[PDB]
């Protein structure tokens, strides 16, 4: 019968699955548990080197707060 | 006697003629082709589970000789 | 070090132009100018022409070269000759070969040569722009501004192509 | 680096499958023209000359967000009806037939 | 009149697809100058702020300059934030 | 050594006999019974038996008809154009031993003058499921290899 | 961290193909009232494994120039595999600001792979079934770019996971559907799929041919990801990307699956009826629809944001 297909499209479906999956948790691990951090503009990519500096540990993803003020 | 397989003339008249220009730009025939193969997806296969099935024959089946006694 | 990039692809430019400028089969020559164009993407791409960078693969590589193959397989060689069989372009290859590793030697041991001209060899990195934090692209506002400002580049261009056509229509009608 | 790091696997794995692929246990111990034809050519001609416009409008997209909207919907439609009538040309004078 | 829907029902029964291609294509080059909308798309271009706004040395007769941001002089977008 | 040898024929033998490729030389008759083993009762592609294979991704030629003289140099050119492993299933009387043409000036007496064969089928045609007999016994056949295990005693 | 990451994603690329030539032959199977491959192993789950294993142990049956035999296979699987590497699932694995620009300027360059094997190919009748090849890719690479461009004037930008911005609220096949319809179709022809599988079909009238039937089926896998991004975007709840993952893949084989649907609904394109498909039906309309999607922002003050 036609559920029979199932099994294979299952499958097919997992190992699709697990490209975006592993991305988006690579990333959290990677990144302090937050996104990667986005900088397709020179703008962004100022800021996130002044979080570098800023964050003492050379890490763009440590963010400081007021306990810095 | 006998009969035409392919002479008729297309009407004319605005709604044909829109009803054709949708068909040739909206694939609608071809979409009806969609139809008929997704429901034969949905429909039983007609696959038997050779050698455990065995397609039926009838007594007068011609197959391997062999010579008989009394 | 990865701070002399541009150098490296530059070092690498140069050697697939003597690759095609010796002149194998045009197959190969093909080949030769393909390299070369991909790195020459990479030298552009790393002064920020992102836009212009992926026009040569795009267009040059995907268009243009594609084309160049194309003719090659039906009117100039089916079967290329076995690579640096000929004399003069193992010669030519080679003595263009020679000619840029020494440049290379000398301008990496003194980072400085004058072949003819004045060359400095620091780095290309050092006359790098040290202030940008804009929040756009400005290879992509330049590019852009083709349809505000290029409106007669527009026309010309355009016109151009159409002619394009219509004469190669002209030269291929025999 | 990253992309250079995908780009550099993604061809070194291919050059390996590539590798196992022609070499594997097997166990055992004993400049012409192409014939050729017109209208391709012109195919991959027209390909390019087509895809010569498509360069000149890919920068469509960010051209909208000037302020000049008057000069730069003129221009964009300008240049896709200049190829609308190099295909015009093309097809009335016989250059998309695969006949004769 | 006449002779010009007789020719368009003749394409639009042998050239439907040629047809609407020219029909899109006048639609493209003429509704830009008949929609009350496309006034609005000049506005929002010019609204937004790719550099920063240089402030400019006060002389003392500029009455339509505005001091603070928050100050009523000015362009407003009330009417962006509306649409 | 013994025990790798084993299983490693072992898999290689599942994976050639699970995966065979027939080109069909569909010259007669027997070819409609030969679709009727591709057709949905029987659908050989359910084995792994894929319907039609080009003849360089080819493992098993099917003779599948009358051979005549006029055709034997084109069967055995497309033959020695297989990859190997390759196998040959006769199908019917004619490419048995020429069958009901046997006597024929024109008709060679039996494929097995011009290749090697694996599994002769019998019948006038054989069934489609006389035919599906024999490309399963021919599964059984490859299952039996050895390669190897001669490979490492040599 | 990274090299993990590229990684999971090639080899699960691999094993995708893999078993979507299991699920082709079942649903065309079954759409012929068969069933296809369900022996080897249950429901035919080992029938990719063992074809794989044949052929890479199948003898390797000369080249008219070894460094272009050899480098054809390679280049068609690395850029098959290269072109995944900015799609947005719902994060890149690289993050472009022009990714819709190299996926681009990436899928130009595969039909090198067939310009090369059919020079390598030292038969004169092989190379010439190569150039029809060409021509019918570059073809159809002209309405899939205009058709892209004509897309991305509603979304701002060339990059892709902007398109998942850009249709939060509604899929971008609604105002669209027109593009979406030839889009669909010229990634059929792009791919040389029926009715468009001309190279198969002209023919007949170990290994490395595995190597090119992967770099194939992944960029068959590749395009109907880029239909479900282009023009059925997924909402991506930050919070919780796997419901973005779950939904995308859903549509993704779902088109991957309409792609064998079609294959067993029609026959084939003559070659000059599937060039005329191109010349004078699909690109007139493209161009006018391209004039059309530029203009239309325009008049209803809809342009999108740059960034
Ligand atoms: C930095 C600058 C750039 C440096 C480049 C580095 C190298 C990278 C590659 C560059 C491209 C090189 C292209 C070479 C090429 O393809 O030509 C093929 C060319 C013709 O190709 P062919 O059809 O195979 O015929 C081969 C012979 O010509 C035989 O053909 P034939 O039928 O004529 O046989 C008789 C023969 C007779 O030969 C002679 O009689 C010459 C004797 C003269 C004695 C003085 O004819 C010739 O030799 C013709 C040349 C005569 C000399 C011309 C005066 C100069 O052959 C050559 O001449 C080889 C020369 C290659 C040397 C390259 C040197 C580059 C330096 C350029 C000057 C820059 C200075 C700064
Ligand atoms: C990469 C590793 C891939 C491992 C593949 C393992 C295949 C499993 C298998 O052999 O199928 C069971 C098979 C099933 O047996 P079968 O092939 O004879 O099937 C019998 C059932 N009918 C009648 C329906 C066909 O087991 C074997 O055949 C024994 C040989 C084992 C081959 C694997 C060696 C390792
Ligand atoms: C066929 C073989 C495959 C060829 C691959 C071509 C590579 C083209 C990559 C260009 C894509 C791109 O623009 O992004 C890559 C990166 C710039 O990233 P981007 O987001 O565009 O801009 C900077 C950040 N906002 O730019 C870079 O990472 C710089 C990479 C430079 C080295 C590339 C050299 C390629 C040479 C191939 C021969
Ligand atoms: C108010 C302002 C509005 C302005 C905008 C107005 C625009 C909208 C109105 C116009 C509608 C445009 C429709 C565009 C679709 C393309 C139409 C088309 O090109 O079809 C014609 C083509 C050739 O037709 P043919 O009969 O062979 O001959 C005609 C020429 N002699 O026929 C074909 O292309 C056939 C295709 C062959 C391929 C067959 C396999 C595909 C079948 C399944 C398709 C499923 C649908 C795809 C959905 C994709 C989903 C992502
Ligand atoms: C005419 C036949 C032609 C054949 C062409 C092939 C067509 C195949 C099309 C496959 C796609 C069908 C959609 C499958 C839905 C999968 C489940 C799902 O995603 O449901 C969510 C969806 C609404 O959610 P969402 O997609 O996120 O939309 C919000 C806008 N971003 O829920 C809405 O449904
Ligand atoms: C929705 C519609 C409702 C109905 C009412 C609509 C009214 C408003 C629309 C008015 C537009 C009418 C324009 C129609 C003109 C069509 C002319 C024509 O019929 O050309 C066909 C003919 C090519 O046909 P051919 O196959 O070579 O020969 C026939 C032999 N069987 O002759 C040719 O050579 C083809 C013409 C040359 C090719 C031009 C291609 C157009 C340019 C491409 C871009 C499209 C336009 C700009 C974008
Ligand atoms: C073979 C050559 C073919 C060349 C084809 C050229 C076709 C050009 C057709 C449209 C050109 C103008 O298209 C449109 O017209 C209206 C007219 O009100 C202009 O005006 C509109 O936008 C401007 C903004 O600049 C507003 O100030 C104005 O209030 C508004 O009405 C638009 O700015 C312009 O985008
Ligand atoms: C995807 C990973 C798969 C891992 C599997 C590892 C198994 C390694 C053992 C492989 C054994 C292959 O077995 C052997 O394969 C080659 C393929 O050409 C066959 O062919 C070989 O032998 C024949 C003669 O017998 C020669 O004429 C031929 O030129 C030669 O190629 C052999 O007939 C077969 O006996
Ligand atoms: N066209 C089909 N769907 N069937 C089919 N015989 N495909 C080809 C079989 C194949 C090729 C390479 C690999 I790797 C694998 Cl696993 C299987
Ligand atoms: S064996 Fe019988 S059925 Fe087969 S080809 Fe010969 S005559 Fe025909």
């Amino acid at each position: 019968m036609w559920f029979e297909v199932l099994p294979g499209i299952a499958v097919m479906g997992v190992c699709l699955f697990i490209p975006g999956m592993a991305t988006a948790r690579i990333h959290r691990f990677s990144n302090g548990g937050k996104e990667k951090r986005v900088a397709h503009y020179p703008y962004q990519w100022y800021l996130m080197e002044r979080d570098r500096r800023v964050s003492g540990v050379n890490r763009s993803y440590v963010s400081k707060g007021l306990e810095n003020i | 006697t006998y009969k035409y397989v392919n002479l008729r003339e297309p009407s004319m008249d605005m709604k044909s003629v829109t009803d054709r220009a949708a068909q040739t730009l909206l694939w609608t025939e071809l979409i009806r082709g969609l139809g008929m193969t997704l429901s034969y997806l949905f429909r039983e296969p007609a696959t038997i589970n050779y050698p455990f099935e065995k397609g039926p024959l009838s007594p007068r089946f011609r197959g391997e000789h062999a010579l008989r006694r009394y | 070090m990865m701070l002399y990039i541009v150098f490296i692809l530059s070092v690498i430019f140069v050697m697939g132009f003597v690759g095609f400028s010796s002149k194998p089969s045009p197959i190969y020559g093909g080949l030769g100018l393909i390299v070369s164009g991909g790195v020459g993407c990479g030298i552009v791409l790393n002064f920020g022409g992102s836009f212009l960078g992926l026009m040569v693969f795009l267009i040059y590589l995907g268009g243009m070269m594609v084309v160049f193959g194309y003719t090659t397989a039906m009117a100039t060689e089916q079967y290329p000759e076995i690579w640096l069989s000929n004399k003069a372009v193992l010669g030519a290859f080679v003595t263009g070969l020679l000619m840029e590793f020494f440049m290379v030697y000398y301008v990496l041991k003194d980072k400085e040569v004058e072949v003819v001209f004045e060359f400095n060899g620091l780095g290309d990195w050092v006359i790098y722009d040290t202030g940008d934090s804009g929040f756009f692209s400005e290879e992509a506002m330049g590019i852009a501004a083709l349809y505000s400002y290029g409106t007669w580049l527009v026309i010309v261009t355009g016109w151009s192509l159409l002619i394009g056509v219509v004469v190669i229509m002209e030269i291929t009608r025999g | 680096m990253n992309l250079m790091l995908a780009l550099l696997t993604n061809f070194t794995l291919a050059t390996l499958l590539v590798i196992i692929a022609f070499w594997l246990p097997q166990l055992n111990v004993y400049s012409a023209r192409l014939p050729f034809s017109m209208k391709f050519f012109l195919v991959a001609i027209t390909f390019l000359l087509f895809d010569l416009e498509i360069a000149l409008l890919l920068p469509l997209p960010w051209a909208s967000q000037t302020a000049n909207l008057n000069t730069m919907l003129t221009m964009a439609l300008f240049l896709i009806i200049l190829l609308a009538v190099s295909l015009a040309y093309e097809w009335t004078q016989k250059g998309l037939e695969w006949t004769e | 009149a006449e002779r010009v829907a007789a020719f368009l029902k003749n394409v639009w029964a042998k050239e439907p697809v040629l047809v609407a291609s020219f029909a899109i294509a006048g639609l493209a080059v003429i509704l830009p100058t008949l929609s009350p909308y496309t006034k609005y798309s000049l506005m929002i271009n010019r609204a937004t702020p790719y550099n920063y706004p240089v402030p400019l040395r006060d002389d003392g007769n500029m009455p339509d300059v505005p001091s603070h941001p928050q100050d009523p002089q000015g362009p407003s977008l009330e009417w962006l934030k509306r649409l | 050594g013994e025990y790798v040898v084993a299983k490693l024929d072992d898999l290689i033998n599942w994976a050639r006999r699970s995966s065979l490729w027939p080109m069909t030389f569909g010259l007669a008759c027997c070819a409609v019974e030969m679709m009727h083993m591709a057709a949905p009762r029987y659908d050989m592609d359910r084995f792994g038996v894929v319907f039609r294979a080009s003849p360089r991704q080819s493992d098993v030629m099917i003779v599948a008809g009358t051979l005549t003289n006029k055709m034997a140099p084109a069967l055995r050119k497309v033959y020695d154009q297989m990859p190997e492993p390759r196998y040959v299933v006769s199908m019917g009387s004619c490419a048995n031993g020429g069958g009901y043409y046997h006597y024929s000036y024109s008709v060679v007496r039996g494929c097995d003058r011009i290749v090697p064969v694996d599994i002769y089928v019998p019948g006038c045609p054989p069934t489609a499921e006389a035919l599906l007999y024999g490309i399963l016994q021919l599964q059984k056949k490859i299952k039996r290899e050895k390669r190897l295990r001669i490979w490492y005693r040599r | 961290m990274f090299m993990i990451n590229i990684l999971m994603l090639i080899i699960p690329i691999l094993l995708a193909v893999a078993f979507l030539t299991l699920v082709e032959r079942k649903v065309l199977g079954y759409m012929q009232l068969r069933k296809g491959p369900n022996v080897v192993g249950p429901y035919g789950l080992l029938q990719p494994i063992a074809d794989a294993i044949k052929l890479f142990i199948k003898e390797p049956l000369a080249t008219s120039s070894a460094s272009m035999f050899i480098l054809a296979p390679i280049m068609a699987l690395g850029l098959a595999l290269t072109m995944w590497i900015p799609l947005p699932m719902p994060y890149p694995l690289i993050n472009m600001n022009l990714g819709v620009l190299f996926m681009l300027a990436m899928s130009s360059l595969a039909v090198y792979s067939i310009l090369w094997s059919g020079w390598a190919s030292n038969s004169k009748y092989a190379l010439i079934g190569a150039l029809r090849a060409v021509a019918q890719t570059i073809s159809y690479e002209v309405t899939l770019a205009i058709i892209l461009l004509s897309v991305l004037l509603m979304s701002g930008s060339f990059t892709l996971s902007t398109l998942i911005t850009t249709q939060e609220q509604m899929w971008l096949i609604l105002p669209a559907w027109p593009l979406a319809m030839m889009w669909f179709i010229s990634t059929l022809a792009e791919t040389n799929r029926a009715p468009f599988d001309l190279t198969e079909g002209e023919s007949e009238l170990a290994g490395p041919f595995a190597l090119f039937f992967m770099a194939e089926y992944a960029n068959i896998i590749m395009m109907n990801i880029f239909t479900a991004i282009l023009f059925l975007g997924t909402s991506h709840n930050p919070h919780m990307p796997e419901l973005y993952t779950i939904n995308f893949t859903i549509k993704s084989l779902l088109l991957t699956m309409s792609f064998l649907w079609i294959r067993a609904s029609y026959p084939r394109f003559r070659y000059d009826q599937l060039m005329h498909l191109l010349w004078k039906n699909f690109l007139p309309l493209t161009l006018a629809l391209c004039m059309w999607h530029v203009s239309l922002p325009i008049l209803t003050s809809g342009i999108p944001p740059q960034t």
